[PDB]
């Protein structure tokens, strides 16, 4: 009777007007605060995803076979059961899953039975008994799993992660204040390319992270790293171009970063670095260097080597003196020096032909020079300056960036 | 008692709040799973399209004289009996009838007496033993029929439509997986302006479309077209403007499509095409170049020649870098670049003005350039993108775009 | 008691709510499906067109003498019973009377004693077996009758109609897909000034039309005429001011039709005309013109000869431009040029300040020229322009257009 009342309650017109898009650009039905699924869901055959939020003890019929466009499920606190032919259809059709488990039962054991899975988002609250999860160790059934985002307290890395060593390409953990141990599993990653260990309570770089051989993007955000020292073997990560190490407590960058000549994306913002090294600037390949909100005192004049740098965010730092060597590099497109400790702005800025971003908000300045009109790619919306200093500009200089 | 009670419960005001609008901007009323049909529905005067779905064995009252704006009778699995004055009224007023049935006896026999009917949608199997097009042999009585949709699993096209197609102007045949033996029988059917052969599993383009001359919108959706080499003869069709060769197995485009200068919308999406020949890029009249969900790895620069292009949808392709010449065409209104492998979007998009909705979510886009805010008509609903990608724009430029969302 | 309940149900205020107006701008009151006639509806002296559609058991009391403006009685499927005083009142106020009937069953009998009415309409099949036009034999006492319109699917021309029509001015015959055998019997019909033959499916012009020198309007709509080779015999007439050969399949209009100078209104839309000759436009006072839905590939030369016109209908053909030929006309007020392949509007259309309407429902214009900003007389509600096409005008011009819409 509950299902009969629900079917009458939720006409197909109501579900059609409920239709919207998700964060993955798919047609998603956000079914929230319900007793079960209506049978009029499957009349919308153009659907590509369902968001089931807090809909427990749900039995999916075989009529899901009408959802030919379906390729994603998002189960939020739902203890859902499925039927055999529906299980086969979603085994032969589904690609993306995202299950949140506030309670253990809300994580279903049926969802690992598929094999066409590519992307998985295992958000929730996992118990510390991680190796006992045979439901986890069923990810070996998935023969195409490439994205694995576990937003849970992953103390010890599962052997489920071992069983998906090759086919995985994106690996994401939000450990939320728990130390990440049992490093041999992350040693067993062979073809993993993106390692996203966000807040794994790593007191330094794990030897497992460094035993990776095919990594391309490493993120150790909110991990209290003490040093970057083992870098004599980062040369084997020639495939690596993205180093994400911001919101951390690193205080220095040694010369060892010269080992990777393919590094492009470098993140060191919100760190404990008090003086930027020159041997960091010795590398010239680096195109993205993020150091916002740091404690940097000054920039050594070796930054002129960094010609390919298209992003040097030194904003909101302690930097009082900016050398003229940085203005020699003309490829710097996104430059933010807002809320810094500077006194005057360098007149020689016109050589930066490709310069879209300039941010100087909060920093103390005496008089804006006319040479701010010398920038070619600068825009008034791109040049974030206060209205009072907007007044302190010549009218032609105003129109130089104001008129498109 | 039940019919009288249904007349009683379905009050006028609840029908007024039940009124909706269709894709054709006509007032609408969907009657789904009722014992009969309410007389207060028939008391309405502003209603234009009434939708009779799953109505078991009802009779149409003559109170349809009140339904003057009624023009589209939608019959879904409804065995309808008819009163004679209402029959005359529908003969002189009703102009569009859609009939879906599960049994060939479910179709009303008074539909042939209709004379003002032009649009017919016979969805459901007309092909049966001794009822194969003999039931609809009464559409010879229909005179002004111009749209004849047939989702009916037809093994061979009827001789009755060969008799009728002198006045027919659209022939949408959906067999859901049954091949037509056309036998060049459309030569007597000379007045078609649109032909929509969808899900017919033809596996090749028949020569009946080639014998015709008046077609301007040709759709061959899901016909399993592996090769489309015949299109060289399509220059004979001097009036075609929309060659919807989508949802097929097309793996390449022959260069003779360059002879088709009259194309305005070329819907090749969900095909297996991996390279665009430059000869296809000769046609200056292309406006809707949808090549989405295909195997294209690069976009030729000659796209800058296509100045009339408005909506370039290359969604879910292998295009890594957009050439600057893509922004040479200033008429791009909807650049659907989503789900691609675009590494970075060049700043030349700031020159575009007609851009109203650009799709970049699901790409390899590192950051959103500032010049993307230079487009006036672009708004947040138009600029669909990941939130962190939105955050890369300057907060003053982000304020401009958030204001375009607001203002 | 039944009449009391009906009187209470339909109060005077309720009738004022239902008071509408017809195409003749007369006060109409649509009374449909009532068990009895009301008395308050006869109390209202404002009523001019008393409508009685499918109202059974009708017995009109002398309170119909209370009606002042009663000149129309639309009694449809109504058996009317009228007393002698009310009949005598009808004999001095009633002027027009429409009958809808199912053969002899719903034909009133008091209409023959009416000798002072001036208009009358009839509708309903009359050619029954053993009763070939025998039920309309009592219309001889009507002397002041002036207008008679018939839609009665006549298989043959009634001899009683030919005898009756001596005192007739306007006569329209509708056969709805039936042969009309005039057989040169309209030579007696000398007094006819408008002859309408709607859907007579003649395929030949009867030779009796060429004998009447009072006809100013000749209407042959939906006659399925393909080759008009009888207009050469129309040269004898010198009264036809407007021919109506529209909704036909006339492949070409011959040369000799350019000898009719008295023609002032050409309704030839939805035809098969491929090229309209310039010699045909030697008649330059073609005030009204209907040529839509045709196959004209260009607007020909002697439209420049035309000077005494007010509209041209060029909707749905293959004309690409407004040439100087349409630009030598200085009195056009409405342009019906929609859903065309019209490439551009040249400059001189921006001198056409007296431009009531334009129709552009899908035309291929690049942009509206700034010369259209030269005319503030054309307002946004006045012209019909696509929203994307309308927005290309300058912001001052668009603001002036919205202002003149308010002003």
């Amino acid at each position: 009777l509950k299902q009969l009342n629900l079917n009458n309650e939720w006409t197909p017109d109501k579900l059609r007007q409920k239709l919207q898009t998700n964060a993955h650009n798919r047609l998603e039905l956000p079914l929230i605060m319900l007793s079960g699924l209506p049978d009029t869901v499957f009349e919308i055959t153009e659907l590509q995803s369902l968001k089931l939020e807090i809909i427990k003890n749900v039995m999916i019929p075989a009529t899901i076979a009408q959802l030919d466009n379906l390729q994603e499920l998002c189960l939020h606190q739902c203890s859902v059961k499925i039927h055999s032919a529906a299980l086969s259809f979603l085994k032969e059709n589904l690609k993306v899953l995202s299950v949140k488990f506030d309670d253990m039962r809300e994580l279903p054991p049926w969802m690992y039975g598929l094999r066409n899975l590519e992307e998985l988002y295992l958000v929730g609250s996992l118990s510390h008994d991680i190796s006992k999860n045979v439901t986890l160790e069923s990810l070996r059934d998935l023969k195409s799993l490439k994205i694995l985002s576990i937003k849970s307290n992953v103390s010890k890395i599962p052997q489920a992660v071992v069983d998906v060593s090759s086919h995985l390409q994106k690996m994401c953990v939000h450990n939320d204040g728990t130390k990440l141990v049992m490093l041999n599993n992350l040693k067993k990653m062979t073809n993993l390319t993106e390692l996203e260990l966000v807040h794994c309570d790593l007191e330094r770089i794990p030897h497992a992270v460094f035993s990776l051989l095919s990594l391309q993007e490493l993120d150790l955000k909110e991990n209290n790293l003490k040093s970057i020292e083992e870098i004599v073997s980062f040369q084997h990560l020639r495939k690596l171009t993205v180093l994400k190490l911001w919101y951390n407590s690193i205080a220095y960058i040694p010369e060892h970063i010269k080992k990777l000549t393919s590094l492009e994306r470098l993140f060191f913002s919100h760190n404990k670095v008090e003086v930027l090294p020159s041997h960091l600037f010795l590398c010239n390949k680096i195109r993205y260097l993020d150091l916002s909100y740091n404690d940097i005192r000054f920039i050594p004049p070796e930054i002129g080597v960094l010609q390919s740098l298209q992003y040097f965010s030194i904003t909101c730092n302690k930097v009082e003196s900016l050398p003229d060597e940085l203005y020699f590099c003309k490829k710097l497109k996104t430059l933010k020096i807002g809320k810094n400790s500077l006194s005057v702005l360098s007149p020689k800025i016109g050589n930066l032909l490709f310069l879209s971003y300039l941010d100087i908000k909060g920093n103390h300045f005496e008089v804006l020079p006319p040479e701010l009109g010398d920038c070619r790619a600068l825009k008034r919306a791109g040049l974030v300056v206060e209205d009072a200093l907007f007044e302190t500009l010549p009218s032609d200089v105003r129109e130089q960036m104001k008129a498109d | 008692l039940r019919q009288l009670n249904l007349n009683n419960e379905w009050t006028l005001d609840k029908l007024r709040q039940r009124l909706t609008k269709n894709a054709q901007d006509k007032l609408e009323l969907h009657l789904f799973m009722l014992s009969g049909i309410p007389d207060t529905v028939f008391d309405l005067v502003e209603l234009e399209v009434l939708k009779l779905e799953l109505i078991p064995d009802v009779t149409i009252p003559p109170s349809i004289a009140q339904l003057t704006g009624l023009k589209e009778l939608w019959l879904y699995h409804t065995a309808a009996k008819i009163e004679a004055p209402a029959l005359a009224f529908l003969r002189e007023n009703l102009r569009a009838l859609h009939i879906k049935f599960t049994d060939i006896k479910e179709i009303p026999l008074w539909i042939y007496s209709l004379k003002t009917l032009e649009e017919l949608h016979l969805t459901g199997n007309l092909s049966a033993e001794n009822n194969r097009y003999i039931v609809i042999d009464g559409l010879r009585e229909l005179k002004r029929l111009k749209v004849l949709r047939l989702k009916s699993n037809l093994s061979k096209l009827p001789q009755v439509v060969t008799d009728v197609g002198v006045h027919l102007q659209k022939l949408s045949i959906n067999n859901e997986g049954t091949k037509l033996i056309v036998l060049n029988s459309l030569k007597k059917m000379v007045n078609l302006t649109e032909l929509e052969l969808i899900r017919c599993d033809l596996e090749r383009i028949p020569h009946s479309i080639f014998s015709l001359h008046n077609l301007q919108e040709i759709d061959l959706k899901d016909n399993n077209l592996k090769t489309i080499e015949e299109i060289i003869s399509f220059q004979h069709l001097h009036r075609l403007t929309c060659l919807k060769l989508w949802y097929n197995h097309i793996a390449y485009i022959p260069i003779q499509i360059g002879n088709l200068t009259n194309l305005e919308r070329l819907y090749l999406n969900r095909n297996k095409i991996e390279k665009i020949p430059t000869q296809l890029f000769y046609c200056r009249k292309l406006r809707y170049l949808d090549l989405s969900h295909n195997n294209l790895t690069f976009l030729p620069a000659d796209i800058g020649l296509l100045q009339n292009l408005q909506n370039l949808a290359v969604t879910a392709n292998r295009i890594e870098a957009l050439p600057p010449e893509l922004f040479q065409c200033r008429k791009l209104r909807a650049l659907h670049l989503g789900n691609n492998v675009l590494q970075s979007l060049p700043s030349r998009v700031g020159e575009l003005t007609n851009l109203t909705q650009i799709e970049l979510r699901g790409n390899r886009l590192e950051c959103l350039p500032v010049e993307l805010g230079e487009c006036p008509l672009l708004k947040r609903s138009g600029l669909v993108v990941e939130e962190d990608l939105f955050s890369t724009l300057p907060p003053e430029v982000k304020e401009r775009l958030w204001r375009a969302d607001k203002e």
